[PDB]
Protein backbone atom coordinates (compact mmCIF):
# COMPACT_ATOMS: atom_id res chain seq x y z
CA UNK A 1 0.00 0.00 0.00
CA UNK A 2 1.04 3.87 -0.03
CA UNK A 3 0.97 5.73 3.04
CA UNK A 4 1.11 9.60 2.51
CA UNK A 5 3.75 11.20 3.37
CA UNK A 6 4.15 13.82 6.62
CA UNK A 7 5.81 16.47 6.46
CA UNK A 8 6.76 19.16 9.19
CA UNK A 9 8.69 22.54 9.26
CA UNK A 10 11.61 22.76 12.07
CA UNK A 11 12.41 25.78 12.97
CA UNK A 12 15.95 26.11 14.64
CA UNK A 13 17.90 29.56 16.55
CA UNK A 14 19.62 31.59 14.19
CA UNK A 15 23.01 30.55 14.05
CA UNK A 16 22.01 27.19 14.29
CA UNK A 17 19.59 27.52 11.32
CA UNK A 18 22.82 28.68 9.28
CA UNK A 19 24.94 26.35 10.21
CA UNK A 20 22.40 23.91 9.09
CA UNK A 21 21.68 25.74 6.06
CA UNK A 22 24.72 25.58 5.12
CA UNK A 23 25.37 21.55 5.61
CA UNK A 24 21.99 21.22 3.62
CA UNK A 25 23.50 23.07 0.90
CA UNK A 26 26.69 21.58 0.70
CA UNK A 27 24.89 17.97 0.60
CA UNK A 28 27.69 16.24 2.07
CA UNK A 29 26.33 13.04 4.02
CA UNK A 30 28.35 14.64 6.80
CA UNK A 31 25.55 16.80 8.05
CA UNK A 32 23.03 13.18 8.82
CA UNK A 33 25.94 12.56 11.37
CA UNK A 34 25.60 16.35 12.63
CA UNK A 35 21.60 16.75 12.78
CA UNK A 36 19.52 14.47 15.04
CA UNK A 37 15.99 14.55 16.33
CA UNK A 38 14.83 12.75 18.92
CA UNK A 39 11.09 12.81 19.96
CA UNK A 40 9.61 12.16 22.98
CA UNK A 41 6.83 9.97 23.76
CA UNK A 42 4.79 13.09 25.18
CA UNK A 43 4.33 13.36 21.32
CA UNK A 44 4.84 17.31 21.73
CA UNK A 45 8.62 17.62 22.90
CA UNK A 46 12.08 17.03 21.88
CA UNK A 47 15.39 16.86 21.09
CA UNK A 48 17.32 18.01 17.91
CA UNK A 49 20.91 17.80 18.04
CA UNK A 50 22.87 19.78 15.96
CA UNK A 51 26.62 19.11 15.72
CA UNK A 52 26.31 17.15 19.05
CA UNK A 53 24.45 20.31 20.85
CA UNK A 54 21.18 19.75 22.31
CA UNK A 55 18.22 21.72 21.89
CA UNK A 56 14.66 21.55 23.21
CA UNK A 57 11.70 21.06 21.15
CA UNK A 58 8.45 21.86 21.19
CA UNK A 59 6.14 20.12 18.35
CA UNK A 60 3.51 23.01 18.14
CA UNK A 61 -0.08 23.31 16.27
CA UNK A 62 0.15 25.91 13.15
CA UNK A 63 -3.04 28.00 12.81
CA UNK A 64 -3.54 28.07 9.13
CA UNK A 65 -2.77 25.03 7.06
CA UNK A 66 -0.40 24.80 4.42
CA UNK A 67 0.46 22.72 1.42
CA UNK A 68 3.40 21.50 -0.34
CA UNK A 69 3.59 22.20 -3.65
CA UNK A 70 5.80 20.14 -6.57
CA UNK A 71 6.18 21.10 -9.86
CA UNK A 72 8.51 20.12 -13.22
CA UNK A 73 7.99 22.87 -15.35
CA UNK A 74 7.05 25.68 -13.10
CA UNK A 75 3.14 26.38 -14.31
CA UNK A 76 1.14 23.20 -13.24
CA UNK A 77 2.24 22.21 -9.23
CA UNK A 78 0.54 19.42 -7.70
CA UNK A 79 -0.11 19.27 -4.18
CA UNK A 80 1.84 16.33 -2.00
CA UNK A 81 0.96 17.15 1.69
CA UNK A 82 -0.58 18.99 3.92
CA UNK A 83 1.36 20.75 6.67
CA UNK A 84 0.03 21.95 9.93
CA UNK A 85 2.74 21.16 12.40
CA UNK A 86 6.62 22.59 13.42
CA UNK A 87 9.30 21.50 15.74
CA UNK A 88 10.19 24.98 16.73
CA UNK A 89 13.39 24.09 18.90
CA UNK A 90 15.50 26.55 21.47
CA UNK A 91 -2.39 22.02 25.26
CA UNK A 92 -2.48 25.89 24.86
CA UNK A 93 1.29 26.17 24.91
CA UNK A 94 1.36 23.27 21.81
CA UNK A 95 -0.38 25.70 20.16
CA UNK A 96 1.47 28.46 17.78
CA UNK A 97 -0.73 31.65 17.27
CA UNK A 98 1.01 33.12 14.31
CA UNK A 99 1.60 32.14 11.07
CA UNK A 100 5.20 31.30 9.09
CA UNK A 101 4.83 34.33 7.08
CA UNK A 102 5.58 37.63 7.38
CA UNK A 103 1.64 39.39 6.95
CA UNK A 104 0.11 36.48 9.22
CA UNK A 105 1.04 37.06 12.79
CA UNK A 106 -1.89 37.53 14.85
CA UNK A 107 -3.46 35.37 13.06
CA UNK A 108 -5.33 33.57 15.53
CA UNK A 109 -6.30 36.22 17.39
CA UNK A 110 -7.21 39.10 14.91
CA UNK A 111 -7.76 37.46 11.57
CA UNK A 112 -9.82 34.35 12.56
CA UNK A 113 -13.20 34.58 12.93
CA UNK A 114 -14.63 33.16 16.37
CA UNK A 115 -14.23 29.21 16.14
CA UNK A 116 -14.91 26.22 18.78
CA UNK A 117 -12.35 23.76 19.99
CA UNK A 118 -13.54 21.09 17.80
CA UNK A 119 -12.20 18.49 23.87
CA UNK A 120 -15.63 19.35 25.40
CA UNK A 121 -16.85 15.76 24.11
CA UNK A 122 -14.09 13.93 25.76
CA UNK A 123 -14.78 15.42 28.86
CA UNK A 124 -19.05 14.78 27.94
CA UNK A 125 -17.59 11.10 27.72
CA UNK A 126 -15.77 11.06 31.03
CA UNK A 127 -18.98 12.24 32.26
CA UNK A 128 -21.18 9.78 31.25
CA UNK A 129 -19.29 7.03 31.83
CA UNK A 130 -19.58 8.22 35.43
CA UNK A 131 -23.62 8.16 35.34
CA UNK A 132 -23.67 5.13 33.89
CA UNK A 133 -21.70 3.59 36.66
CA UNK A 134 -23.92 4.88 38.77
CA UNK A 135 -27.36 4.18 40.71
CA UNK A 136 -29.53 7.24 41.65
CA UNK A 137 -28.60 10.92 39.63
CA UNK A 138 -30.03 14.13 41.26
CA UNK A 139 -29.61 17.18 38.94
CA UNK A 140 -30.45 20.74 39.27
CA UNK A 141 -29.46 24.00 36.93
CA UNK A 142 -28.41 26.42 39.58
CA UNK A 143 -27.69 29.91 41.08
CA UNK A 144 -25.00 31.64 42.46
CA UNK A 145 -23.50 29.24 45.35
CA UNK B 1 -35.15 56.36 -4.87
CA UNK B 2 -32.76 54.65 -7.05
CA UNK B 3 -33.35 50.41 -6.41
CA UNK B 4 -30.76 49.60 -9.35
CA UNK B 5 -27.49 51.47 -10.19
CA UNK B 6 -27.48 52.78 -6.72
CA UNK B 7 -27.22 49.18 -5.11
CA UNK B 8 -25.44 48.04 -8.17
CA UNK B 9 -22.79 50.58 -8.23
CA UNK B 10 -22.44 50.42 -4.46
CA UNK B 11 -21.83 46.76 -4.49
CA UNK B 12 -19.60 47.32 -7.34
CA UNK B 13 -17.42 49.89 -5.42
CA UNK B 14 -17.06 47.85 -2.03
CA UNK B 15 -15.97 45.12 -4.01
CA UNK B 16 -12.83 47.12 -5.69
CA UNK B 17 -11.99 49.00 -2.56
CA UNK B 18 -12.36 45.63 -0.04
CA UNK B 19 -9.87 44.06 -2.53
CA UNK B 20 -7.39 46.71 -3.09
CA UNK B 21 -7.25 46.46 1.09
CA UNK B 22 -6.99 42.89 1.15
CA UNK B 23 -4.07 43.06 -1.55
CA UNK B 24 -2.17 45.52 0.55
CA UNK B 25 -2.51 43.69 3.77
CA UNK B 26 -1.49 40.29 3.02
CA UNK B 27 1.44 41.50 0.33
CA UNK B 28 2.84 43.73 3.25
CA UNK B 29 6.39 42.12 4.28
CA UNK B 30 6.75 44.98 7.10
CA UNK B 31 6.81 43.20 10.65
CA UNK B 32 3.52 42.79 13.01
CA UNK B 33 4.63 43.39 16.90
CA UNK B 34 3.31 40.12 18.61
CA UNK B 35 -5.74 38.52 23.52
CA UNK B 36 -7.87 40.74 21.29
CA UNK B 37 -10.69 42.43 23.12
CA UNK B 38 -13.80 40.06 22.51
CA UNK B 39 -17.49 40.35 24.37
CA UNK B 40 -17.61 37.77 27.02
CA UNK B 41 -20.62 35.84 27.53
CA UNK B 42 -21.95 35.07 30.68
CA UNK B 43 -22.11 31.66 32.18
CA UNK B 44 -24.88 31.03 29.45
CA UNK B 45 -28.42 33.11 29.16
CA UNK B 46 -29.64 32.22 32.63
CA UNK B 47 -26.67 32.21 34.44
CA UNK B 48 -27.30 29.00 35.74
CA UNK B 49 -24.12 26.37 36.38
CA UNK B 50 -25.01 22.80 36.59
CA UNK B 51 -24.30 20.58 39.14
CA UNK B 52 -25.01 16.58 39.53
CA UNK B 53 -25.38 14.28 42.47
CA UNK B 54 -24.06 10.87 41.97
CA UNK B 55 -24.36 7.52 44.36
CA UNK B 56 -22.10 4.31 44.08
CA UNK B 57 -21.65 1.19 45.93
CA UNK B 58 -17.87 1.10 47.33
CA UNK B 59 -16.13 -2.16 47.98
CA UNK B 60 -17.24 -4.64 50.75
CA UNK B 61 -20.48 -2.66 51.82
CA UNK B 62 -20.61 1.32 51.49
CA UNK B 63 -23.45 3.67 49.95
CA UNK B 64 -21.23 7.07 48.93
CA UNK B 65 -22.94 9.91 47.08
CA UNK B 66 -20.88 12.26 45.10
CA UNK B 67 -21.95 16.02 44.42
CA UNK B 68 -19.82 17.11 41.26
CA UNK B 69 -20.70 20.90 40.30
CA UNK B 70 -19.93 21.85 36.26
CA UNK B 71 -19.25 25.60 35.99
CA UNK B 72 -18.43 25.78 32.33
CA UNK B 73 -21.41 26.01 30.06
CA UNK B 74 -19.98 24.18 27.01
CA UNK B 75 -19.78 20.81 29.22
CA UNK B 76 -23.61 21.47 30.51
CA UNK B 77 -24.55 22.24 27.08
CA UNK B 78 -23.45 19.24 25.76
CA UNK B 79 -24.36 16.80 28.71
CA UNK B 80 -28.27 18.26 29.05
CA UNK B 81 -28.78 18.24 25.28
CA UNK B 82 -28.14 14.23 25.55
CA UNK B 83 -30.23 14.23 28.67
CA UNK B 84 -32.89 15.80 27.23
CA UNK B 85 -32.56 13.33 23.99
CA UNK B 86 -32.61 10.33 26.59
CA UNK B 87 -36.01 11.74 27.63
CA UNK B 88 -37.25 10.97 24.74
CA UNK B 89 -35.68 7.92 23.70
CA UNK B 90 -38.33 6.26 26.30
CA UNK C 1 -7.55 21.56 -18.79
CA UNK C 2 -6.12 20.85 -15.30
CA UNK C 3 -4.83 17.39 -15.17
CA UNK C 4 -4.17 15.46 -12.21
CA UNK C 5 -1.80 13.02 -11.55
CA UNK C 6 -2.91 9.04 -11.98
CA UNK C 7 -3.55 8.47 -8.69
CA UNK C 8 -5.77 11.54 -8.20
CA UNK C 9 -8.22 11.07 -11.07
CA UNK C 10 -8.28 7.01 -10.01
CA UNK C 11 -9.58 8.08 -6.68
CA UNK C 12 -6.53 6.05 -4.70
CA UNK C 13 -7.94 5.52 -1.15
CA UNK C 14 -4.39 7.02 0.76
CA UNK C 15 -5.34 9.90 -0.91
CA UNK C 16 -8.64 10.19 -1.37
CA UNK C 17 -10.87 8.36 1.25
CA UNK C 18 -13.58 6.37 1.34
CA UNK C 19 -14.67 6.97 4.69
CA UNK C 20 -13.77 9.72 7.58
CA UNK C 21 -14.68 9.74 10.89
CA UNK C 22 -15.35 12.22 13.61
CA UNK C 23 -12.17 12.81 15.24
CA UNK C 24 -10.43 12.33 11.22
CA UNK C 25 -12.70 15.12 10.28
CA UNK C 26 -12.44 17.57 12.97
CA UNK C 27 -8.39 17.31 11.93
CA UNK C 28 -9.51 17.77 8.17
CA UNK C 29 -6.80 18.93 6.05
CA UNK C 30 -4.50 19.01 9.70
CA UNK C 31 -3.61 15.54 9.71
CA UNK C 32 -1.32 14.98 13.21
CA UNK C 33 1.82 13.64 13.11
CA UNK C 34 1.59 9.82 14.22
CA UNK C 35 3.47 7.22 15.87
CA UNK C 36 4.72 4.20 13.64
CA UNK C 37 4.21 0.71 14.91
CA UNK C 38 6.97 -1.01 12.84
CA UNK C 39 9.64 0.56 10.89
CA UNK C 40 13.17 2.69 11.68
CA UNK C 41 11.22 5.14 13.50
CA UNK C 42 8.89 3.40 15.37
CA UNK C 43 12.22 2.61 17.69
CA UNK C 44 12.67 5.39 20.14
CA UNK C 45 16.08 7.31 20.33
CA UNK C 46 17.66 10.02 18.21
CA UNK C 47 17.18 9.88 14.42
CA UNK C 48 19.47 11.25 11.89
CA UNK C 49 18.09 13.39 8.65
CA UNK C 50 19.44 12.71 5.76
CA UNK C 51 20.18 15.63 3.16
CA UNK C 52 18.59 14.69 -0.81
CA UNK C 53 20.55 16.91 -2.88
CA UNK C 54 21.99 14.42 -4.72
CA UNK C 55 18.57 12.54 -5.28
CA UNK C 56 16.62 15.40 -6.11
CA UNK C 57 19.51 16.32 -9.27
CA UNK C 58 19.45 12.99 -10.20
CA UNK C 59 15.00 12.90 -10.62
CA UNK C 60 15.45 16.27 -12.11
CA UNK C 61 18.43 14.80 -14.71
CA UNK C 62 16.55 12.09 -14.90
CA UNK C 63 13.07 13.32 -15.73
CA UNK C 64 14.79 16.01 -18.53
CA UNK C 65 16.41 12.89 -19.99
CA UNK C 66 13.00 11.42 -20.41
CA UNK C 67 11.60 15.14 -21.98
CA UNK C 68 13.95 14.86 -24.09
CA UNK C 69 13.97 11.32 -25.31
CA UNK C 70 10.36 11.48 -25.79
CA UNK C 71 10.82 14.56 -28.29
CA UNK C 72 11.60 17.59 -26.10
CA UNK C 73 8.07 19.15 -25.52
CA UNK C 74 6.24 18.94 -22.26
CA UNK C 75 5.53 15.67 -20.84
CA UNK C 76 3.26 14.38 -18.12
CA UNK C 77 5.54 12.93 -15.25
CA UNK C 78 3.08 12.11 -12.15
CA UNK C 79 1.94 8.69 -13.29
CA UNK C 80 2.51 6.36 -9.53
CA UNK C 81 2.17 7.30 -6.29
CA UNK C 82 5.87 7.33 -5.68
CA UNK C 83 6.06 10.45 -7.95
CA UNK C 84 4.05 12.13 -5.92
CA UNK C 85 7.13 12.63 -3.31
CA UNK C 86 8.49 15.86 -1.49
CA UNK C 87 11.77 14.17 -2.38
CA UNK C 88 12.16 15.76 -5.69
CA UNK C 89 10.98 18.44 -8.13
CA UNK C 90 10.94 21.94 -7.41
CA UNK C 91 8.19 22.50 -4.05
CA UNK C 92 7.14 25.85 -2.75
CA UNK C 93 4.48 26.46 -0.09
CA UNK C 94 1.35 27.80 -0.11
CA UNK C 95 -0.02 28.86 3.06
CA UNK C 96 -3.90 29.94 3.43
CA UNK C 97 -5.67 33.22 5.21
CA UNK C 98 -8.77 31.37 5.85
CA UNK C 99 -9.14 28.67 8.61
CA UNK C 100 -11.64 26.94 6.81
CA UNK C 101 -11.97 27.25 2.89
CA UNK C 102 -15.21 26.47 1.41
CA UNK C 103 -12.36 24.25 -1.05
CA UNK C 104 -9.61 22.60 -0.78
CA UNK C 105 -7.18 20.20 -2.17
CA UNK C 106 -6.61 16.54 -2.03
CA UNK C 107 -3.14 14.85 -2.51
CA UNK C 108 -2.15 14.43 -5.71
CA UNK C 109 -4.37 16.80 -7.62
CA UNK C 110 -3.32 20.08 -9.90
CA UNK C 111 -3.58 23.17 -10.03
CA UNK C 112 -1.87 26.32 -11.96
CA UNK C 113 -0.35 29.70 -11.28
CA UNK C 114 -1.81 32.53 -13.82
CA UNK C 115 -0.15 36.21 -13.43
CA UNK C 116 -2.90 38.15 -14.13
CA UNK C 117 -1.36 41.15 -15.75
CA UNK C 118 -3.80 44.80 -16.81
CA UNK C 119 -1.43 46.39 -19.12
CA UNK C 120 -1.02 50.28 -18.53
CA UNK C 121 -3.17 52.72 -20.42
CA UNK C 122 -1.64 52.85 -23.89
CA UNK C 123 2.56 52.31 -23.88
CA UNK C 124 3.27 49.80 -21.11
CA UNK C 125 6.93 47.76 -20.75
CA UNK C 126 5.28 44.54 -20.46
CA UNK C 127 4.44 42.17 -17.34
CA UNK C 128 6.94 42.52 -14.89
CA UNK C 129 8.42 39.12 -15.28
CA UNK C 130 7.68 36.63 -12.27
CA UNK C 131 9.48 32.99 -11.51
CA UNK C 132 6.36 30.96 -11.46
CA UNK C 133 3.11 31.02 -13.24
CA UNK C 134 2.52 31.90 -17.06
CA UNK C 135 1.11 35.26 -17.38
CA UNK C 136 -2.27 36.34 -19.55
CA UNK C 137 -3.29 39.41 -19.70
CA UNK C 138 -6.89 40.32 -18.36
CA UNK C 139 -9.06 43.45 -19.13
CA UNK C 140 -11.97 41.45 -17.20
CA UNK C 141 -10.83 41.30 -13.62
CA UNK C 142 -11.54 37.50 -12.61
CA UNK C 143 -11.56 38.69 -9.24
CA UNK C 144 -14.34 40.50 -7.38
CA UNK C 145 -12.69 43.97 -7.73
CA UNK C 146 -10.76 44.98 -10.76
CA UNK C 147 -7.12 44.80 -10.86
CA UNK C 148 -5.06 48.83 -11.49
CA UNK C 149 -3.37 49.68 -14.61
CA UNK C 150 0.51 48.11 -14.54
CA UNK C 151 -0.74 45.66 -11.75
CA UNK C 152 0.21 42.00 -11.73
CA UNK C 153 -1.73 39.76 -9.58
CA UNK C 154 -0.46 35.78 -9.48
CA UNK C 155 -3.43 33.21 -8.55
CA UNK C 156 -4.10 29.91 -8.23
CA UNK C 157 -6.47 28.67 -10.93
CA UNK C 158 -7.54 25.01 -10.62
CA UNK C 159 -11.35 23.89 -11.34
CA UNK C 160 -11.63 23.82 -7.50
CA UNK C 161 -11.32 27.33 -6.89
CA UNK C 162 -9.65 30.58 -8.02
CA UNK C 163 -7.70 32.74 -5.55
CA UNK C 164 -5.07 35.65 -5.11
CA UNK C 165 -1.55 34.28 -4.17
CA UNK C 166 1.19 36.57 -2.80
CA UNK C 167 4.92 35.30 -2.91
CA UNK C 168 6.74 35.74 0.22
CA UNK C 169 10.67 34.76 0.90
CA UNK C 170 11.03 31.90 3.83
CA UNK C 171 12.14 32.80 6.94
CA UNK C 172 15.81 32.38 7.54
CA UNK C 173 15.28 29.54 10.48
CA UNK C 174 12.66 26.96 8.78
CA UNK C 175 13.73 23.87 6.86
CA UNK C 176 10.77 20.76 5.87
CA UNK C 177 11.34 17.68 7.78
CA UNK C 178 9.31 15.03 5.60
CA UNK C 179 9.51 11.93 7.42
CA UNK C 180 8.63 8.25 6.47
CA UNK C 181 8.41 5.03 8.13
CA UNK C 182 12.88 4.73 7.13
CA UNK C 183 13.64 8.06 8.26
CA UNK C 184 13.81 12.10 8.20
CA UNK C 185 14.76 14.06 5.08
CA UNK C 186 15.38 17.70 5.25
CA UNK C 187 14.88 20.07 1.90
CA UNK C 188 15.16 23.91 2.56
CA UNK C 189 12.62 26.13 1.22
CA UNK C 190 12.73 29.45 -0.76
CA UNK C 191 9.27 30.13 -1.63
CA UNK C 192 6.27 30.75 0.17
CA UNK C 193 2.83 31.77 -1.01
CA UNK C 194 -0.06 33.68 0.61
CA UNK C 195 -2.81 32.44 -0.52
CA UNK C 196 -6.01 35.16 -0.36
CA UNK C 197 -9.91 34.88 0.06
CA UNK C 198 -10.78 31.67 -2.52
CA UNK C 199 -13.47 32.35 -5.11
CA UNK C 200 -15.22 29.19 -5.49
CA UNK C 201 -15.45 27.77 -9.29
CA UNK C 202 -17.15 24.66 -7.98
CA UNK C 203 -20.83 24.16 -5.79
CA UNK C 204 -20.38 21.94 -2.53
CA UNK C 205 -23.49 20.52 -2.06
CA UNK C 206 -25.92 20.43 0.57
CA UNK C 207 -26.03 17.58 3.66
CA UNK C 208 -28.98 15.24 2.36
CA UNK C 209 -29.09 17.11 -1.03
CA UNK C 210 -29.91 15.10 -4.44
CA UNK C 211 -26.14 15.72 -5.29
CA UNK C 212 -24.55 14.41 -2.15
CA UNK C 213 -26.36 11.40 -2.21
CA UNK C 214 -25.70 10.87 -5.77
CA UNK C 215 -22.10 11.26 -5.20
CA UNK C 216 -22.27 9.11 -2.30
CA UNK C 217 -23.39 6.32 -4.46
CA UNK C 218 -21.50 7.15 -7.35
CA UNK C 219 -18.33 7.12 -5.23
CA UNK C 220 -19.43 3.15 -3.51
CA UNK C 221 -20.12 2.00 -7.17
CA UNK C 222 -16.50 3.01 -8.32
CA UNK C 223 -14.82 1.10 -5.19
CA UNK C 224 -16.93 -1.05 -5.96
CA UNK C 225 -15.76 -1.51 -10.04
CA UNK C 226 -12.12 -0.53 -9.06
CA UNK C 227 -12.58 -3.65 -6.61
CA UNK C 228 -13.87 -6.22 -9.16
CA UNK C 229 -10.98 -4.74 -11.55
CA UNK C 230 -8.02 -5.73 -8.95
CA UNK C 231 -9.76 -9.66 -8.30
CA UNK C 232 -7.57 -12.45 -9.79
CA UNK C 233 -9.94 -14.99 -9.92
CA UNK C 234 -11.60 -15.78 -13.41
CA UNK C 235 -15.19 -15.05 -12.66
CA UNK C 236 -14.57 -11.74 -11.17
CA UNK C 237 -15.37 -11.80 -6.97
CA UNK C 238 -14.92 -9.77 -4.90
CA UNK C 239 -15.73 -9.72 -0.41
CA UNK C 240 -18.69 -7.76 1.00
CA UNK C 241 -16.81 -6.82 4.26
CA UNK C 242 -13.84 -5.40 2.58
CA UNK C 243 -16.58 -3.03 1.35
CA UNK C 244 -18.14 -2.76 5.09
CA UNK C 245 -14.15 -1.37 5.90
CA UNK C 246 -14.14 0.73 3.49
CA UNK C 247 -17.32 2.25 4.07
CA UNK C 248 -18.48 1.37 7.55
CA UNK C 249 -21.16 4.06 8.10
CA UNK C 250 -23.37 2.73 4.97
CA UNK C 251 -26.19 0.36 5.62
CA UNK C 252 -25.64 -3.01 4.16
CA UNK C 253 -28.94 -2.57 2.56
CA UNK C 254 -27.03 0.13 0.16
CA UNK C 255 -24.15 -1.93 -0.98
CA UNK C 256 -26.07 -4.65 -1.49
CA UNK C 257 -28.48 -2.09 -3.66
CA UNK C 258 -25.26 -1.57 -5.69
CA UNK C 259 -23.94 -4.89 -5.63
CA UNK C 260 -27.39 -6.39 -7.15
CA UNK C 261 -27.11 -5.62 -10.52
CA UNK C 262 -23.63 -6.63 -11.69
CA UNK C 263 -22.98 -9.07 -9.23
CA UNK C 264 -24.25 -12.23 -7.53
CA UNK C 265 -24.19 -13.97 -4.39
CA UNK C 266 -22.62 -17.52 -3.89
CA UNK C 267 -23.44 -19.11 -0.98
CA UNK C 268 -22.71 -23.16 -1.86
CA UNK C 269 -20.27 -24.85 -4.11
CA UNK C 270 -16.89 -23.66 -5.64
CA UNK C 271 -17.04 -19.01 -5.31
CA UNK C 272 -18.80 -19.52 -1.78
CA UNK C 273 -19.57 -16.41 0.35
CA UNK C 274 -18.42 -14.38 -2.66
CA UNK C 275 -20.13 -11.91 -4.55
CA UNK C 276 -18.94 -13.00 -8.28
CA UNK C 277 -19.38 -10.88 -11.25
CA UNK C 278 -22.25 -11.79 -13.56
CA UNK C 279 -21.38 -13.11 -16.81
CA UNK C 280 -23.54 -10.94 -18.73
CA UNK C 281 -22.07 -8.01 -16.86
CA UNK C 282 -19.36 -6.14 -19.01
CA UNK C 283 -17.36 -4.29 -16.53
CA UNK C 284 -16.55 -0.62 -17.27
CA UNK C 285 -13.34 0.17 -18.54
CA UNK C 286 -10.82 2.34 -17.03
CA UNK C 287 -12.13 5.68 -19.04
CA UNK C 288 -15.66 5.40 -18.20
CA UNK C 289 -15.11 4.73 -14.24
CA UNK C 290 -12.95 7.92 -14.35
CA UNK C 291 -16.12 9.68 -16.49
CA UNK C 292 -18.41 8.34 -13.41
CA UNK C 293 -16.80 10.16 -10.57
CA UNK C 294 -14.70 13.53 -10.97
CA UNK C 295 -11.82 14.11 -7.94
CA UNK C 296 -13.23 18.24 -7.41
CA UNK C 297 -16.54 16.36 -6.90
CA UNK C 298 -14.31 14.33 -4.25
CA UNK C 299 -13.32 17.45 -2.48
CA UNK C 300 -16.63 19.32 -2.77
CA UNK C 301 -17.94 16.42 -0.58
CA UNK C 302 -15.22 16.01 2.24
CA UNK C 303 -16.01 20.38 2.62
CA UNK C 304 -19.84 18.94 2.89
CA UNK C 305 -19.21 16.38 5.83
CA UNK C 306 -16.33 18.23 7.20
CA UNK C 307 -18.28 21.78 8.03
CA UNK C 308 -21.07 19.40 8.81
CA UNK C 309 -19.30 17.97 11.67
CA UNK C 310 -17.75 21.70 12.90
CA UNK C 311 -21.33 22.63 12.76
CA UNK C 312 -22.33 20.03 14.43
CA UNK C 313 -20.39 20.09 16.80
CA UNK C 314 -20.88 23.96 17.53
CA UNK C 315 -24.66 23.22 18.56
CA UNK C 316 -28.66 30.87 11.86
CA UNK C 317 -25.05 32.95 11.09
CA UNK C 318 -23.25 30.43 11.06
CA UNK C 319 -25.40 28.14 8.94
CA UNK C 320 -24.69 31.00 6.78
CA UNK C 321 -20.56 30.49 7.04
CA UNK C 322 -21.26 27.08 5.52
CA UNK C 323 -19.86 26.16 2.19
CA UNK C 324 -22.94 25.04 0.38
CA UNK C 325 -24.51 28.42 1.18
CA UNK C 326 -21.18 30.30 0.83
CA UNK C 327 -20.62 28.70 -2.65
CA UNK C 328 -24.02 29.05 -3.93
CA UNK C 329 -24.35 32.84 -3.29
CA UNK C 330 -20.55 33.10 -5.07
CA UNK C 331 -21.45 31.59 -8.30
CA UNK C 332 -25.29 32.89 -8.33
CA UNK C 333 -23.24 36.36 -7.83
CA UNK C 334 -21.22 35.53 -10.82
CA UNK C 335 -23.98 34.23 -13.11
CA UNK C 336 -25.73 37.97 -12.52
CA UNK C 337 -28.32 36.25 -10.15
CA UNK C 338 -27.82 38.55 -6.93
CA UNK C 339 -25.67 40.66 -5.21
CA UNK C 340 -23.68 39.69 -2.16
CA UNK C 341 -23.49 41.81 0.89
CA UNK C 342 -19.66 42.21 1.02
CA UNK C 343 -19.31 43.25 5.03
CA UNK C 344 -21.32 40.60 6.86
CA UNK C 345 -20.91 37.37 9.26
CA UNK C 346 -19.62 35.58 6.06
CA UNK C 347 -16.55 37.24 6.43
CA UNK C 348 -13.38 34.69 6.79
CA UNK C 349 -10.88 36.56 8.07
CA UNK C 350 -13.68 38.12 11.33
CA UNK C 351 -12.50 41.90 10.54
CA UNK C 352 -13.13 44.47 7.88
CA UNK C 353 -10.57 42.01 5.33
CA UNK C 354 -11.96 40.01 3.02
CA UNK C 355 -15.84 39.50 1.89
CA UNK C 356 -18.71 37.63 2.63
CA UNK C 357 -20.51 35.34 0.12
CA UNK C 358 -24.11 35.15 1.11
CA UNK C 359 -27.05 36.69 -1.36
CA UNK C 360 -28.63 40.01 -1.07
CA UNK C 361 -31.84 40.58 -3.20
Amino acid sequence: PHELESQFILRLPPEYASTVRRAVQSGHVNLKDRLTIELHPDGRHGIVRVDRVPLASKLVDLPCVMESLKTIDKKTFYKTADICQMLVSTEKKFIWNHGITLPLKNVRKRRFRKTAKKDVEKEVKRLLSTDAEAVSTRWEIIAED
Amino acid sequence: RFSVAEHQERYKEECQRIFDLQNKVLSSTEVLSTTASVTSLNSSATGRCLKIYRTFRDEEGKEYVRCETVRKPAVIDAYVRIRTTKDEEF
Amino acid sequence: IIQHSIPAVELRQPFFPTHMGPIKLRQFHRPPLKKYSFGALSQPGPHSVQPLLKHIKKKAKMREQERQASGGGEMFFMRTPQDLTGKDGDLILAEYSEENGPLMMQVGMATKIKNYYKRKPGKDPGAPDCKYGETVYCHTSPFLGSLHPGQLLQAFENNLFRAPIYLHKMPETDFLIIRTRQGYYIRELVDIFVVGQQCPLFEVPGPNSKRANTHIRDFLQVFIYRLFWKSKDRPRRIRMEDIKKAFPSHSESSIRKRLKLCADFKRTGMDSNWWVLKSDFRLPTEEEIRAMVSPEQCCAYYSMIAAEQRLKDAGDDEVRTAPWNTTRAFIAAMKGKCLLEVTGVADPTGCGEGFSYVKIP
